[PDB]
């Protein structure tokens, strides 16, 4: 307990503010510099906080106003980018669910946030959110400066997947993300020389990161367009082309990015990669090492949005053997990470048991479901948690190990499933380069599991 | 140190006792003192002249030198009558700063005699 | 008639924020004025005079004249009722740093209730193009539903006075000749309540202090603000109302939870403004004068409880407490120190919670809606008001500079903030207990996470180790003689073993009963 | 606690203090403040001290009883 009150302890970055703060300085401060690099064309800070703001005064025009919520659904570009500032420099709550998303699943949404306005390509008055155009909002009024926000107001509702039947918005508060993001920051030294590749789709919250994290450091959120959604070549080029220094993603888009070999795709600019929000292969920093720069310090980080963009961060020059899963590190400065029996106890070191996530970094709740909140949030003598339902545990240096969750780590008929293992073990063929492993519908509630071959490319 | 934070007994040793394990003996002081422990008419002109004052703003008899404002009829507002009542009996400027930290007719009969 | 014009008592509350400005008075020197700061762009100053003067004109409790713990009325007061600063002329930024000198000033000014000044509009012409209209009110004049009932006749004396629909004639004096000897029976009836719990009434809010409130001279207050969302606004209402509990039980009830959770004592006093609207008079709702009651809620706030119960458990302690505030809260502390106890609520929950919006729909019109604002209240570490803003909520905290330990109401107000909108984010069969400050629980999990040190081992193992490395090595040191590590180890070891052949065995207890 | 629970040093005292306080808890032992419910209460809220962790003392020898009123336990 010793140990693990000193790294839950670890004390807060947070320079605690509105998320947006740093970027409308950074544009007061060099209006001229490279906010962002996209298809052919780049933005300053000045054009992004000038557009940021009349999508802004746009939205006051709208009636979207301190707190009050607002769907992004834009393909990824600047005009995405200054929407989601000009929702924030609204005072307002942004809801990204990025386009490619379908219809069906926009639709729960659109009543369940809240979601008093939208914005998309379209004005359409009569949509269930009324909807906007961000070029018609671009037409309004500058707000001269952003409305004033305290932090713990709604920032962003990130939306979680149609998997849950009905989606739940994960509302995070600036403090929350700042937290997270400052807390990364200082660890990432991110610069006037940064720049990030928002390989991210916007509802997922990494481009939380790529947004307020890059933009407020002043670092250059190079984007791919909405056609470049899973465009690793366009990926390579823009890492190649707007030299992007901080490469961040969910593991499988680097993947994704490394399937290419190094001479039809340089990444010696990645000065530090941040991979997160799902199971990085242990191999994969063994794999990235010769691709990134020299000092090429990947960062493989934790936890749900409910904990803001991550909760952790193991860095890794090298693979330590004894590793199974790239384990999340040290929780993350000013949040924290119990390991809880079922019972809500917290379990000794080795002892699996769920993970709970506390501190300066979590979500508000559920932006419309404070009954479900009540769940998936707890409150103790140790203050608040959200508790994930991963499955993890404790090692003797207070180093997270990884593990799964409470659902996929179940019974099957009888005993206990780590389909981790069977993922490992598959893995262990030579000849696959990944493999998956799911529990099934009908009467029998089979296991069933998943292959894929690696190709070796070749002249 | 207001009211309720006065030793409203007090007492003195030219050293104090020390408990067995090297403590000061908090348990033989406050027993001590303990053991140690087992109203009057107007005398004073300016107790006179109190009660002349407090009785016309309470109503109520301040036969007594140790009579207590609080207790008695302790407001604010009847603080005002009072101060009015002793800034024409002597011409002094009384106030409650002066007064609610000496809130007894002998007590106070001290800020009269010094005339301010 | 207690004619318009005559010298009349002050209602109850209005004597103990009188009282307040008394220099040796627990935490007095000050008015109880709010004053409110708005933003408008370009806005009369004419208009604004004439419309300051004529609610004065016709509202005689704006023009109340407060001596000798009574209140007289002036036909028209000696001293101006508009501080127009028309500093259009001024550059934007001397205009700013000059602003804050009369900001503070104004915002923490004693108003001249004794030359009728009760009422102070104003107004600085920032030359910024922004109308800094302005309105320090002492609530001697006015309950703070009141000080919106002014902004309504405000706001409408400066957009249209056509539109003043009539002078609300029943006086203030006439209204307490009724209401408080109309309320005396249940004053008596509740008095026996009080006086029957005064030992058993809880404490003041027992908060960390660096300064003693009867130890500063000025309670210069600090305002901290929060408006909460319309939307956080609309979760908090629908769990309100789910729950079957005013907003302003609510809020109070959170504001209980961190208030107990910050003071020494789960259990304490804390004011509740009442604005009484029961004179039969429809225009009671009109009249701007101070119809406020002052309610000493001893709350109570248990640990482990849901939310749900401890605002349940806060609404009935609220309500069953204002059938007993027709016994004034002034009236009972005075009670209290007639029993020899001082007993006080320095800490305030002033819920004006009203459906409109706080600034009332005209008012806003004419200028905007609230910029800033500041409550003077004496006497009181804490005032802590709410307010409609927008279809939002403002959460105001009147601290004490100074009286609180500095950071403190900063971070028991980021607390209470966080609280208030656990309370929209998550439903209240949550526990009512809240978080500590992340920051706070943090460092001290760093201090009590410091890693054992301990080379786990009995307790002589060292010594008979030093003694087996060093034994003429001095180990104990008498009156002239001493004993050397294998010599006291030697010792002790016969000891040991004639221990064991006294039938001593491990962890069984010897008493040793030595001189040193 | 045994013999102790911190160490504040004092190489000089600073004019805010009213008492010389407990410093840092000493190494492998802890301290909470705590109210009444003996949940944690904020910093500069006075409650009751608890000591904890790897400096703490069993019991009262022969009474079990008061062990388990002065003693307590917790997810802490
Ligand atoms: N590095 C990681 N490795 C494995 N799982 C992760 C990782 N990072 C986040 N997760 C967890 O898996 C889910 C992905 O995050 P999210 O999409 O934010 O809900 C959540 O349950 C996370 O706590
Ligand atoms: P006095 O005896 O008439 O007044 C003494 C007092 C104990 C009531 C006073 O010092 C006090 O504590 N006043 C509190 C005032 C207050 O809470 N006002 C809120 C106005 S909404």
């Amino acid at each position: 307990q010793a140990r693990r009150a000193l790294l839950n302890g670890q004390p807060a970055c947070a320079t605690a503010r509105t998320l947006h703060r740093d970027f409308f300085l950074r544009a007061a401060e060099a209006p001229d510099a490279d906010a962002l690099l996209y298809r052919d064309q780049r933005v300053t800070r000045g054009e992004l906080a000038e557009r940021a703001l009349r999508i802004a005064g746009g939205l006051r025009e709208a009636g979207v106003r301190p707190g009050d919520a607002v769907e992004v659904s834009l393909p990824r570009g600047p005009q995405q980018v200054a929407a989601v500032f000009g929702v924030l420099a609204a005072g307002a709550c942004y809801v990204p669910l990025d386009i490619d998303q379908p219809p069906a699943r926009r639709r729960l949404i659109e009543e369940a946030a809240g979601v008093c306005l939208a914005i998309t390509e379209e004005d359409d008055p009569q949509a269930l959110p009324p909807r906007l155009d961000v070029q018609r909002l671009l037409r309004g009024p500058a707000l001269a400066a952003p409305v004033p926000l305290a932090p713990q107001a709604s920032a962003y509702v990130i939306y979680t997947s149609g998997s849950t039947g009905v989606p739940k918005g994960v509302e995070v508060s600036h403090a929350a993300a700042i937290n997270t993001i400052d807390a990364l920051l200082d660890l990432l030294r991110v610069n006037a020389s940064d720049r990030l590749l928002a390989v991210s789709a916007l509802d997922f919250d990494l481009s939380v990161f790529d947004l307020f994290g890059g933009l407020g450091a002043g670092a250059s959120l190079v984007l791919p367009a909405q056609e470049q959604a899973r465009d690793a070549a366009a990926w390579a080029e823009a890492i190649q082309r707007h030299a992007v220094s901080l490469w961040n993603s969910a593991p499988a888009l680097l993947e994704m990015a490394l399937s290419l070999p190094a001479s039809q795709a340089d990444y010696r600019s990645l000065r530090a990669v941040l991979l997160s929000g799902d199971w990085v292969a242990l191999d994969l920093p063994g794999r990235l090492r010769p691709r990134c720069a020299e000092g090429c310090r990947l960062h493989v980080l934790g936890g749900a949005t409910e904990a803001g963009i991550w909760s952790n961060l193991q860095s890794v020059d090298t693979v330590p053997p004894h590793w199974r899963s790239i384990p999340y590190g040290r929780p993350l400065p000013g949040q924290a990470y119990r390991v809880v029996d079922t019972h809500g106890r917290d379990v000794p070191d080795l002892v699996v048991g769920e993970l709970w996530i506390g501190g300066a970094s979590l979500a508000r709740g559920y932006r419309n479901d404070p009954e479900l909140s009540a769940r998936r949030f707890v409150h103790d003598a140790q203050g608040r948690w959200y508790r994930t339902g991963d499955r993890g545990r404790y090692w003797g240096d207070g180093t997270l190990e990884f593990l799964g969750r409470v659902d996929q780590q179940v019974k099957v008929r009888g005993q206990r499933i780590e389909l981790g293992e069977v993922e490992a073990a598959l893995c262990a063929q030579a000849g696959v380069e990944s493999a998956c492993a799911a529990v099934l519908g009908g009467g029998v509630a089979s296991l069933g599991a998943v292959l894929v071959p690696r190709l070796a490319p070749r002249a | 140190l207001p009211q309720a934070m006065r030793p409203e007994r007090l007492w003195c040793l030219p050293s104090l006792p020390l408990n067995g394990n090297g403590k000061v003996d908090r348990r033989r002081l406050a027993e001590s003192m303990t053991r140690a422990l087992g109203a009057e008419e107007p005398l004073e002109a300016h107790e006179q002249a109190l009660a002349e004052c407090w009785e016309a703003v309470l109503k109520r008899p301040v036969r007594r030198r140790e009579a207590s404002f609080f207790s008695l009829g302790g407001d604010s507002l009847l603080a005002t009558r009072l101060l009015a009542g002793i800034r024409e009996r002597f011409g002094v400027r009384l106030g409650m700063a002066d007064f609610y930290r000496q809130p007894t007719l002998a007590g106070l009969a001290r800020h009269l005699q010094v005339q301010t | 008639a207690q004619d318009r014009d005559q010298p009349f008592e002050l209602s109850s509350v209005q004597q103990a924020y009188w009282l307040g400005r008394g220099a040796g008075e627990v935490l007095g020197n000050v008015s109880c004025h709010a004053f409110l700061e708005f933003r408008t762009r370009d806005v009369d100053p004419q208009r604004l005079a004439a419309a300051a003067e004529c609610v004065r004109q016709r509202h005689p409790m704006l023009r109340a004249r407060f001596l000798d713990g009574r209140q007289q009325i002036l036909p028209t007061p000696p001293l101006s009722c508009f501080d127009l600063q028309d500093w259009r002329t001024l550059q934007v930024d001397e205009a700013e740093r000059d602003w804050q000198a009369l900001r503070d000033w104004r915002a923490h000014e004693c108003l001249a209730v004794e030359r009728g000044q009760v009422f102070l509009l104003g107004l600085v012409r920032m030359p910024g193009g922004e109308d800094r209209l302005w309105l320090s009110l002492d609530l001697l004049a006015a309950d703070v539903e009141s000080l919106r009932l002014l902004l309504a006749e405000l706001g409408v004396a400066y957009l249209a006075p056509e539109r003043l629909a009539e002078p609300p004639a029943l006086h203030f004096a006439d209204y307490l000749a009724h209401r408080a000897a109309q309320r005396a029976e249940a004053a008596a009836r509740a008095r026996d309540y009080w006086l029957e719990r005064l030992p058993r009434l809880p404490d003041a809010p027992a908060l960390p202090l660096a300064c003693a409130p009867e130890s500063i001279r000025q309670p210069r207050t600090r305002r901290l603000a929060f408006q909460l969302s319309a939307g956080e606004s609309r979760r908090l209402e629908r769990l309100a109302a789910q729950h079957g509990v005013t907003l302003s039980s609510v809020f109070g009830c959170a504001f209980a939870l961190v208030l107990a959770r910050w003071s020494e004592s789960a259990e304490f006093l804390l004011n509740v403004p009442l604005f009484d609207r029961h004179a039969d008079d429809p225009r009671i709702g009109e009249v701007i004068a101070d119809f406020t009651t002052l309610l000493l809620l001893e709350c109570r706030m248990q640990a482990g409880v849901s939310f749900a119960e401890a605002v349940k458990s806060f609404q009935r302690n609220l309500h069953g407490a204002i059938d007993h505030a027709a016994f004034p809260a002034l009236e009972v502390l005075r009670e209290a120190r007639r029993q020899g106890q001082p007993r006080s609520a320095p800490v305030v929950f002033a819920s004006n919670l009203g459906e409109e919006g706080f600034v009332p729909a005209a008012f806003r019109d004419a200028f905007g809606d609230l910029h800033d604002m500041l409550s003077q209240t004496p006497q009181v570490w804490l005032d802590h008001q709410l307010y409609r803003v927008g279809d939002g909520i403002l959460l105001a905290w009147d601290s004490v500079v100074g009286l609180f330990p500095e950071g403190l109401p900063e971070t028991m107000f980021e607390a209470y903030v966080g609280l208030l909108q656990r309370l929209c984010d998550s439903a209240w069969g949550q526990p009512a207990d809240l978080p500590l400050p992340w920051a706070q629980q943090a460092r001290r999990a760093l201090l009590n996470g410091q890693p054992a040190c301990a080379t786990a081992r009995t307790l002589h193992r060292d010594f008979f180790l030093r003694a087996a490395e060093a034994p003429d090595a001095d180990a104990l040191l008498y009156r002239d003689q001493r004993v050397t590590r294998g010599e006291l180890a030697e010792r002790a070891l016969r000891i040991a073993g004639g221990l064991r052949e006294a039938g001593v065995r491990p962890g069984d207890a010897v008493e040793v009963s030595l001189p040193r």
